[PDB]
């Protein structure tokens, strides 16, 4: 059971070659749990604005665990986490890996990435990531 | 409106379906 | 009764002497509704580091409705606005304008905004807006 | 922990206290 990070699935849908897209292919593949945060639903959604391809990719994601974030905590703990990270050093380069995070942290599973941004998350607050890279 | 979930060959089949973003362009545009 | 973008609380709290932090000043002074969505609230808690000046801003929010998203719903609804934009040839720049707009077109409320991305949504989608540039 | 909301004479006061980024900065890091 771990969250996958919005970088790794623009990397499947997207037309280069890479491990991460391999990864993933291999993961579908082999029917594993795939958590989908709702915010990286959101960010898969506008990758094309064909209304056809978005339901379409709507659809890819509601084969997985499309998981709600809890409302306020997260966010709050989202920031948390930023300001944390910010006072080691690290700016995060953005909320929606905070907020990621911040579920990641509280249902307690991995986050499977290309993005750097978890790693700095993973120094300061322990997050557990799969990067692939 | 949500569809049907898709099949394992349906997902599988949406590889390189194209994004008009990298990560970090969808990050700050 | 309407929603306060984090542009307008950047403002009110960056400096005193703008037409938005001037705005809100007046509509702290008179006990207006302001609407904070918790996705603002949560901008709103990385812009200083320190614990202690994050937990006052936090209290500040909570003089006023922080509304929570509405699970899954929201998020879809913030990717539509943002693709419908991109396709008339605005790409707002930040995902979370689009759940702000998402919750605003939901209840019914306008948006307050320093932010030009409000306009492009305004534009596409019709959202009520009160622009203080 | 969330403290008590605060009054509005509170809430004025921090008018002008200070904010690290633009909205700008806080869209695109
Ligand atoms: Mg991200
Ligand atoms: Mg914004
Ligand atoms: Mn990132
Ligand atoms: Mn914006």
């Amino acid at each position: 059971a771990m969250i996958v990070d919005t970088s790794v699935w623009i990397a499947y849908l997207s037309t280069s070659e890479s491990l991460a897209s391999r990864w993933l292919a291999d993961r579908i593949a082999a029917d594993s749990t795939v958590i989908v945060p709702e915010v990286v639903m959101m960010e898969l959604l506008i990758g094309k604005t064909d209304e056809d391809t978005a339901a379409l990719r709507r659809r890819l994601l509601q084969r997985f665990a499309i998981e709600p974030l809890a409302p306020v905590r997260d966010a709050e703990d989202a920031a948390a986490i930023h300001r944390r990270c910010r006072r080691g050093g690290d700016t995060v380069r953005s909320l929606i890996d905070c907020q990621v995070a911040a579920m990641a942290l509280r249902i307690g599973v991995a986050v499977a990435h290309r993005d750097r941004d978890y790693e700095a998350i993973r120094t300061h607050c322990g997050l557990r990531t799969e990067p692939l890279f | 409106l949500v569809g049907e979930p898709l099949g394992r060959d349906e997902a599988l089949a949406l590889q390189g379906s194209g994004f008009d973003f990298s990560n970090d362009e969808i990050e700050s545009f």
